[PDB]
């Protein structure tokens, strides 16, 4: 940690003076003292810095996204003085990449990233930190070629491991991601104790037929990163009731459900004449969840936010479904169709969140061949029936029918989150 | 991309600052 040039250390007494200020949470004094610093000795780094870290803490104290901006600065300014130490520089420009990333200047944390490196082509952990860079942009072709160079010099470096599966995995190459993912996590080098990759290690095997994948589900439940074996959503409020099937009365969503019961047929009808007539609007499943078949969601609602043109398509139901906030505000779900084709298996998943609720009900149902499998149980739809579940729990489906299957999906908010919560959650 | 059925991207959430 040598953060003294030549002439920092002339200044010392007038430096530590600053920052304890700042250590003993003086945080507007603190800064006005590195100001006058910075004024006085315009080249010092440690004064700049001093500054920066002044600024980011007051950002905090304030939660002020305008502070921060002025922090993200101040970080880039110590990096263009002269003879600045190269442990100040790291810190300095690391700190705002960091800072960047908070405020999602995505682009702009890259660009720092990319800086780094530059500067310290030597850094492994700087390349590993890059590689995260570009998986936030969902860039997995460019992280990928940074986890590689990484790989070739060291290895078992087990951070890049488990991010170099985790990529393979995304990719679908299921079988070579395996090895990676669970090298990386029997590491235990820093930051591979993560949910995300025993969640993706456990699907993996289960997909190639590896039993040892519940070891994994088991592994990660007795780390804190699964509520359970089956229940393995990574964006969780907990204590909230956790239960495979629910029934009506347990959610306390019955207007609802009576809703979608009683007018049934006419959200079936919207959903026939879309097929028929506007089938484009049915977009197939891109989130890798079959193994086999055609699986297409025509969704009227995401995140809380009406599709208006889906709804052109589909007027009357939309209509039918404003009058129920607790499923069109649900930021954490959405309102869509979803038909499934003969010969189409889902893998076993679950979604992202314990914050939403389920529910099925059923629009056209061939008589057999169509079933869905949550936790331990096996259940069929029936037309004109909701059936509800909480997706975080694994589940599966087979449609092996002899025509196609059709359904409405409507996920609510789960019943025991406050008013307070169903407002500040972040979407997803 | 968005984890609406699946858990597939690296981060499903949007960072906003505060
Ligand atoms: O049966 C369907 O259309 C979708 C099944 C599923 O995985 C879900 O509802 O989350
Ligand atoms: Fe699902």
């Amino acid at each position: 940690p040598k953060l003294l040039n030549k002439f920092d250390k002339t200044i010392k007494a007038e430096l530590d003076a600053a920052e304890k200020l700042r250590k003993r949470g003086k945080i507007e004094e603190a800064v006005n003292a590195f100001k006058e610093l910075v004024r006085k000795y315009p080249q010092s780094p440690r004064a700049r810095y001093g500054k920066a870290q002044c600024e980011d803490d007051l950002a905090e104290k304030r939660r002020s996204n305008e502070v921060l901006r002025g922090a993200i600065e101040t970080y880039q300014e110590v990096a263009s003085l002269p003879d600045v130490p190269a442990d100040l520089l790291k810190l300095s420009l690391k700190r705002r990449s960091d800072r960047q990333q908070f405020l999602g200047h995505m682009r702009g944390s890259l660009l720092t990233l990319q800086r780094l490196v530059q500067l310290f082509p030597n850094d492994t952990s700087l390349k590993n930190d890059l590689g995260v860079g570009y998986l936030l942009i969902g860039d997995n072709d460019n992280a990928k070629k940074v986890y590689e160079e990484v790989l070739s010099v060291t290895p078992n470096d087990g951070f890049a491991k488990v991010h170099y599966g985790f990529i393979l995995k995304a990719q679908n190459k299921i079988a070579e991601s395996i090895p990676y993912l669970k090298e990386g996590i029997e590491s235990g080098d820093p930051g591979t104790d993560d949910g995300r990759f025993y969640f993706h290690l456990g699907d993996a095997m289960q997909r190639v037929g590896n039993k040892e994948a519940y070891k994994w589900y088991e592994l990660g439940h007795k780390r804190g990163h699964f509520a359970s074996v089956w229940q393995r959503s990574l964006y969780n409020v907990n204590g909230l009731k956790a239960q495979p099937w629910w029934t009506p009365k347990e959610t306390g969503y019955t207007e609802l459900v009576k809703s979608l019961e009683r007018n049934w047929k006419l959200i079936r009808d919207e959903g026939l004449a879309v097929m028929d007539k506007a089938k484009g609007l049915f977009l197939p499943e891109d989130e890798n969840l079959r193994e086999k078949g055609d699986w297409s969601q025509f969704t009227l609602w995401q995140q809380g936010r009406r599709n208006e043109n889906a709804c052109k398509g589909a007027p009357k139901t939309c209509t039918l479904l404003e009058k129920f906030p607790e499923t069109t505000g649900c930021r954490r779900g959405q309102i869509k169709y979803s038909i499934m084709h003969p010969g189409t298996h889902v893998w076993p998943h679950t979604g992202p969140t314990n914050c939403r609720l389920r529910m099925h009900l059923g629009l056209v149902i061939p008589k057999e061949g169509c079933k869905i499998r949550c936790a331990n149980e096996t259940k069929t739809w029936e037309e004109g029936k909701v059936l509800i579940f909480d997706d975080s729990f694994e589940h599966e489906v087979w449609q092996d029918a002899s025509s196609f299957r059709l359904i409405f999906i409507v996920d609510v908010w789960h019943p025991e989150l406050t008013p307070q919560q169903r407002r500040s959650l972040p979407a997803i | 991309g968005k984890c609406k059925d699946g858990l597939g991207e690296y981060t499903c959430t949007s960072l906003e600052g505060f």
